[PDB]
DNA sequence: TTTTTTTTTAAAAT
DNA sequence: ATTTTAAAAAAAATAATTATAAATTAAAAAT
DNA sequence: ATTTTTAATTTATAATTATT
């Protein structure tokens, strides 16, 4: 199989803001998560607390440095593929602790630096 | 009314009779007990702010219920209750049936002055008090026990005076009512507060008449006597006796005609017309119906119209009724065990009481 | 509606469709160490392969906005060195011993598109360093790791990585691992005595 | 003021253990041949007979028909302090609120004396009487042990059957039937391992097993125990000791609806 | 008479209470906390502290406090509005919202209603302490055997006599006032409820709150989503609550033991029906298994 | 109709013993070559094998395939009403789905009757592999058990290997990192203090300990067992009982 | 370099699996003469110390002095592996912070080479007076123990009191009363027993029962006790042995007004 | 037209 | 100091719901 | 074989509204 990408989808999408599960769920497409996780962000003692299905969450928006824009995407013998959103920040969140440099998504982090910094292309002598 | 602090009595002077029991020591065991005022224990009980327990059709669905989990309640432990129904009230209880008339005429007053008052907990209290039960009531009820099988009777006097007709013949082993007259009717084995719930886990107060007459050292005509000098329903009571100096009274005189003999009329005088011997009369012998005639069996409650019935006429949950009956029937299958005290005498046997 | 991927790329992606109206596409190719599909992005307008690495790990989800998204499925898009994917179809090749031109050296069935790996210049830039004739040579190739492993030496420097085994010298050790996830056991296996 | 000796020591605690795990309070009553306990339990499912004839003691003695009202619970774990040789030895007062257990060791390097209050009793005194058995069954009382401790795990109700050939132990529940056929040994002569049953009338009456479990905790006073059943009367358990007095324990059988 | 930090915040901790008065600022007071809200799964949880002279005892029991379990919700309205207009009788509560009780016994450490509530008694006696409220006497009628809750009591505050008992609101009559402040508290919090998050077609008429009521099972499962399950006014750790979180909502298990206890992992249905699973290391540097990287496979 | 009766059935009482806190339900493979067991536990961490020859017992009827559906903690406890020395016969009905398990007095003094009921359960067998085994290890079952209690009282972390030195059965916890080390082979002639390794390749691997303690619940059935260990793999444990039967155990180890 | 090889380890794991119910955390020392032990329990009731003579043990090489900080719970679960015949070693370094104990076999088949973790605690050794004592019991450890056992269960107090003719066993609880006479039986000639009480003054004094249970755990290391005491001073229970050291068990008196 | 318990503050006499 | 008529008054269940326990419960474990 | 020495079971208090 052969899966195009298409260009026109890179420039029209819209910043907005992301937020990461700590933990698994069944459901994949529609859900009212604006509804209510995002007005339960209270601006407590030690970041941005919320709850969702009683578990403490606490949590911050992890600093995507430049040189990495995030993008949205949605799947759809040739083949064509089509995204919907951009983004630049995404909140983490660790069940009732901040998980911080334990996290293995902030180690990860690092890794396009180590891919800026392996897939280096090596001069002449 | 019936019987004035008899229990406060037995508490003060005579604390050998209690035996501060648990429900669950009775497995397998026969017991009368009073119908008509556990009737009144579930319209005073089963009250829901002050409006009472009622389906669409209007008629008091409170004690059905209540009675009916009582019944649950009772032998899902394994004891098979007898139940008797008061009839025809006695003749004796004139007084009584003034004092009662007048105190529901004062709480009807007193509960249109509280409805003009626009209070509600005054509302419920005399809704409380005022609401009393009439034929509809004991026939919903003898229907309802000839529903599950387990049998009922219609005491022509007094029902706690059939208990103690049934429990003198030994048909059944106690008389199961917080009213205390059944001992002085001749009842051998009381059981109070027997009509507490299974949440409330209030232990039953058992009364053996045995250690009532051995502690006391009396008769039951002695006894008798000092239950009328604490006071009865039917009669009056005399103006300044008092539970323990009617105790050392009847310790001396035995008899209340001697009582009056070897008192001071300038201090305590009889009432006007004063019955006392009718009413031992009628303590000693009333109109009892006999344990004999009837025959004593626990059936298989029926179901299809039990929940015919419960359901069209008195509009309940379908699985609350039928998991009852369910529990009732395999408590009768599995509620088998006999006692050890059918098949020898009794005497007492004290120990070196130093 | 389906399912929903979150990558995090350069913005160097965004200006790379001024030339072509379609010119990036999403293609899988033969993995640089195993030997099997992963999910590669090509250009040839800025022309740089990149690689979506997942970051796959156990109980994590996304909030998509007024929507869900489960898997934790962050993607890495990154850019990639090809001459890892040329030198495994170049010791493929080197197995009859001979030399072989471009068009007959990255051929494979089950990854149908091998066309994209004959269009990048430089090829003889990156080959001069390893090995028209093309044959494979091992021991250029074992000169040009040095050249990548202390690169990385200084590179991971600047990253702060804390290299230790307690979870220069320990270093080696741990550049020995990472470009050992995209060259095969047979390449890295006599980097201990390379590393003296 | 009441003095008793006996020789074999550990024959009462094991009885005050049989005693301890049913009847939580009893009247020990003083006769003239002997000590005497006719105890009924709380809830009126059991009767014990323990009759500890004189002839078994070392040195009796009897002023008066003394009866010491006895919380039996805390007084059992101090019978318990004497040893499996020690030799028990008794003494009371009549205008007393104490009874004394005189323990001492068998080569007499010590002599200890335990006393305990005896809040009193108030007992009701069913007579039991003398009546024909149907089915009296001498059988092993380890054996009885051990097929009512196992037959606790299967049920709660255990149905006695009994023929010519052998006794039956059915109980039931939950997990099927586990009908137990006891042979009755009349072929060998031993005094332990022996199932001597008398043929009156074949009866079959059914019984508690959590309750029996109570009773049957008294395996090493005698090696053998005796079942009489006969058409719905109460149990006879009989713990036969051979000089010191026989022990009978009673239980109601279930009825039948 | 407070209740707007309570609108402005009804997420954790609030505090709603009257000012002390002159003569409970000098005179040793008595002391009493009583519970409302560990009863439902809806609504918040309220603990109070009423407060009030030493001679003004047999006051209070004239006040016909005590009978306050078998009332009526207005019959509760009017006599608040009594209690409240005297001096004598001021009230101080600290109400707990089911996000802070669901966020409290569902972390790492398996939490527990009562130890909560003796932690939210200790907080609420040194507050009370704090504020200038002599007291020497403390009757709390809180759950279970209260002997090692006195001599825990005790051992925290040892200056103030700590006496615990059961069933103790027909006993004393500040627990009893402080267990209608709490049960008009509750009631006043969850019938003027507004609440954190946005929502269309809402019903605030929800039932009493309380798990066997009709209205609140139908509100119960009426309101219920399959993403989240409930709003931050519904407790997340009951068994009505848990049995259709379960039913509805999908399968949410997190990285403790969220009902899957594993330990070890390798099951052997991916050892004997599978019968060689490939040994490769996916993660084939330490930094890759340390941070979590895996090669990308399908879309 | 079913007719197994054996000579002594205490062996059917420690197995028993040695199921009925692993497993609670499961199902006994019923064939006309002997008696075989095959049920995953709890979570599909182990599988059992008792491999019983039915040469052992006096007869064996088997009339059609039974799917035997037992929940063996119940029939554990009556089975637990047996003897040391007792005799032990073994009954089912043909078309009912009723077990009636016969005790016999060793003097014939009583017939003792078990009556019980049962429900029909899921019947799941699977295939099973051989390969020349990493490292095989005989040695004692007595000792096995108490060294599996000594690294119980570690912690809840053991990794076993072989060396040339011999085997350690190396226990890691908060306490401390413990090892405990045997011969390569023994000189002792007595059977049932001896231990032998048979070595293929060494390597080390990582287990649970509440299933070992499980599986050491088989102690006084036989006095050797012989333990085979390889990688990627369940494990082998041969609980070998004399000619008439042998219990087998498996355990996948964990990941690290 | 610090290491400690016995043959026969039993009085170690005995006291070691005794002391894990008396003190939860007691630091070590390690001394010239072998181990030492000063240390209080979580309530600061009752006092312990262990002193090893260096004699009887393989390999005993003492470099310098460093306090142990030991677990105890610890000591029960690395010396509960030891059987009836494992052959104990200690292995240290001079600044480890970990202890390797290795367990050898009399066949020379199993070695278990365990290792614990230390903890570090703050130190603290009380001064504790050596004197003659008023009297001086000697009587059997396991006697001893048994009937501490039996007056223990009866009450919450002891009184302790001894003469030239016996000693008394004094114990008056809230159930009853019980009173043990101990005779002088050094007519007898035994190992342990052979009593031998020497007296100087009758002194009395009161005493816990529940912790002279925690006490009586390490009965078996050594049959024979010394009991030795005087006014005001605490009680030494002394678990001596006759090759391995000795084991002083300290108690103070409470004060009844 | 059909049942009476419980404290308790209470005035009041042996 | 107690003893106590009398006035008043409180005043009365009960399966369902749940969290949180508490002696009970087989069972290791050691005599 | 008992009697510990525990843990993991089965029914226990304290609440509430309704149960109709």
């Amino acid at each position: 199989h052969r899966v195009h990408l298409r260009s026109a989808t890179l420039r029209d999408a819209v910043p907005a803001t992301l937020h990461l599960l700590p933990c698994e769920v069944a459901v994949d497409g529609p859900a009212p998560v604006g509804r209510f996780f995002t007005p339960a962000i209270r601006q407590g003692p030690e970041g941005l607390e919320v709850s969702f299905r009683g578990r403490c969450l606490r949590g911050e928006e992890v600093a995507v440095p430049p040189g990495l824009v995030g993008y949205v995407m949605v799947t759809e013998f040739d083949r064509f593929i089509g995204a919907t959103a951009n983004f630049s920040r995404f909140t983490l969140w660790g069940l009732e602790t901040i998980p911080g440099p334990d996290a293995k998504v902030r180690g990860a982090l690092t890794w396009p630096s180590l891919a800026a910094a392996i897939h280096a292309q090596v001069p002449e002598d | 009314m019936g019987i004035q602090g008899l229990a406060k009595l037995i508490a003060d002077v005579a604390p050998s009779a209690i035996r501060e029991n648990d429900i669950k020591s009775y497995f397998g065991r026969k017991v009368a007990i009073d119908a008509s005022m556990s009737i009144y224990q579930f319209l005073i009980a089963v009250r829901q702010g002050g409006d009472v327990l009622q389906n669409e059709e209007g008629e008091t669905t409170s004690h059905l219920m209540g009675m009916f989990y009582r019944t649950i309640r009772m032998m899902e432990n394994g004891i098979k209750p007898v139940y008797v129904f008061d009839g025809k009230p006695p003749q004796l209880k004139s007084g009584e049936l003034a004092k009662r008339s007048e105190r529901r005429a004062e709480a009807e007053k007193q509960l249109q002055q509280a409805q003009a008052a626009g209070a509600e907990q005054e509302v419920e209290k005399f809704t409380k008090r005022l609401v009393k039960v009439t034929k509809q009531h004991n026939d919903e009820c003898k229907h309802l026990l000839s529903l599950m099988g387990i049998p009922y009777l219609d005491a022509p006097s007094e029902a706690e005076a059939s208990c103690a007709a049934l429990v003198k013949a030994g048909k059944v082993y106690a008389a199961a009512t917080e009213d205390m007259d059944c001992l002085t009717f001749g009842s051998p084995v009381l059981m109070r507060h027997l009509t507490a719930s299974e949440a409330k886990k209030l232990p039953i107060q058992e009364f053996h008449l045995s250690r009532i007459l051995q502690e006391l050292g009396l008769n039951q005509e002695q006894f008798v006597d000092l239950c009328i000098l604490l006071g009865s329903d039917y009669c009056e009571s005399i103006r300044g006796i008092g539970p323990k100096r009617a105790v050392d009274l009847i310790q001396k005189h035995k008899s209340i005609e001697e009582i009056v003999r070897r008192l001071d009329p300038n201090k305590y005088p009889v009432p006007e017309n004063w019955l006392h011997k009718e009413a031992h009369q009628l303590f000693l012998e009333p109109e009892v119906l006999d344990p004999e005639s009837v025959e004593l069996k626990w059936s298989e409650p029926n179901e299809e119209e039990l929940i015919k019935f419960m359901c069209g006429e008195k509009q309940f949950s379908e699985e609350r009724i039928r998991s009852g009956v369910k529990r009732l029937s395999k408590s009768r299958q599995g509620s088998t065990q006999g006692r050890l005290d059918d098949f020898f005498k009794v005497t007492g046997s004290l120990s070196s009481a130093k | 509606g389906a399912r929903q991927h979150v990558f995090l790329v350069s913005e160097y992606l965004k200006d790379a469709s001024k030339k072509m109206k379609n010119g990036l596409m999403f293609v899988k190719l033969v993995n640089p160490c195993s030997g099997e599909g992963a999910i590669y992005l090509f250009n040839m307008c800025l022309q740089q392969l990149f690689e979506v690495k997942v970051f796959k790990e156990k109980h994590h989800s996304w909030f998509i906005n007024q929507s869900v998204q489960s898997g934790g499925l962050l993607h890495f898009a990154t850019p990639v060195d090809p001459l890892f994917l040329l030198l495994h179809y170049l010791i493929k090749a080197d197995k009859e011993g001979k030399f072989q031109p471009l068009d007959q050296v990255v051929v494979d069935n089950v990854f149908p598109n091998c066309i994209l790996l004959l269009k990048l210049p430089g090829l003889e830039k990156l080959l001069h360093h390893v090995t028209k004739y093309y044959k494979y040579s091992k021991e250029k190739t074992l000169k040009w790791l040095e050249k990548k492993v202390n690169q990385t030496v200084a590179a991971l420097k600047t990253n702060n990585v804390n290299v230790s085994s307690r979870v220069e010298e320990d270093y080696i050790r741990y550049a020995h691992g990472l470009i050992s996830d995209y060259i095969p056991k047979e390449l890295s296996d006599d980097l201990s005595k390379y590393l003296k | 003021m009441f003095e008793a000796r006996l020789v074999q020591g550990s024959i009462l605690k094991k009885v005050l253990e049989a005693l301890k795990d049913l009847i939580n309070e009893a009247c020990w009553d003083i006769s003239s041949s002997g000590v005497n306990l006719q105890s009924m339990d709380s809830s009126h499912v059991s009767l014990v007979q323990l009759t500890l004839r004189s002839e078994g003691f070392d040195t009796y003695r009897c002023d008066r028909n003394l009866a010491m009202g006895v919380n039996l619970t805390s007084m059992s774990k101090i019978l318990k302090c004497a040893g499996n040789e020690d030799i028990i030895t008794l003494r009371a007062e009549d205008n007393a609120d104490t009874l004394a257990l005189v323990f001492e060791a068998p080569n007499q390097e010590k002599v200890s004396d335990y006393e305990m209050k005896l809040m009193d009793l108030d007992v009701e005194q069913l007579g039991i009487p003398e009546q024909e058995y149907s089915c009296v069954v001498k059988m092993p009382s380890g054996e009885f042990a051990r097929i009512c401790r196992d037959l606790s795990h299967i049920g709660d109700a255990v149905v006695i059957s009994c023929a010519k050939d052998g006794v039956k132990f059915s109980a039931s529940g939950e997990l099927g039937n586990g009908n137990i056929k006891l042979s009755q040994t009349s072929n060998v002569d031993k005094e332990e391992e022996a199932v001597t049953i008398e043929m009156n009338e074949p009866v079959q009456l059914t019984f508690a097993l959590r309750y029996l479990n109570f009773f049957t905790k008294a395996t090493p006073l005698s090696s053998t125990v005796t079942l009489s059943m006969s058409a719905d009367v109460p149990l006879v358990v009989e713990y036969k000791i051979a000089d010191m007095g026989h022990l009978k324990y009673y239980l109601a059988p279930k009825i039948e609806d | 008479m407070d209740l707007s930090e309570l609108e402005r915040d009804n997420t954790g901790r609030c505090r709603l209470s009257s000012p002390v008065p002159a003569v409970c600022r000098k005179e040793p007071c008595v002391l009493g906390v009583d519970e409302a809200g560990r009863g439902p799964v809806l609504g918040p949880m309220v603990y109070a502290i009423c407060y009030c002279p030493l001679p003004r005892l047999a006051d209070l029991e004239a006040l016909k406090v005590a009978d306050s379990k078998t009332l009526l919700e207005s019959e509760r309205e009017r006599l608040f509005a009594k209690m409240e207009d005297t001096d004598f009788v001021g009230w101080a509560l600290d109400v707990l919202s089911p996000n802070l009780i669901s966020t409290s016994m569902l972390g790492r450490v398996k939490y527990n209603l009562n130890s909560l509530s003796h932690d939210t008694a200790t907080g609420l006696i040194q507050y009370a302490l704090d504020q200038g409220v002599n007291v020497t006497q403390v009757f709390v009628d809180t759950v279970g055997m209260p002997e090692t809750y006195q001599a825990r009591l005790q051992q925290s505050f040892p200056g103030i006599e700590v006496t615990v008992k059961a069933k103790a609101d027909a006993l004393y009559p500040v627990v009893s006032a402080a267990s209608i402040c709490a049960k008009v508290a509750r009631d006043q919090a969850v019938k003027k409820w507004q609440f954190v998050e946005k929502l269309q077609d809402l019903d605030t008429d929800y039932g009493s709150g309380y798990p066997n009521d009709p209205k609140t099972k139908a509100w119960l499962k009426e309101h219920v989503e399959p993403v989240f399950g409930f709003p931050q006014f519904v407790r997340f750790s009951w068994r009505t609550a848990q049995t259709i979180l379960e039913k509805e909502a999908e399968d949410v298990i997190w990285e403790d033991s969220a009902s899957e206890n594993q330990e070890g992992l390798r099951k052997i249905t991916s050892y004997f029906l599978n019968e060689g699973s490939q040994a490769r290391p996916r993660s084939s540097h330490r930094y890759f298994l340390e941070r979590g990287l895996e090669s990308a496979t399908s879309l």
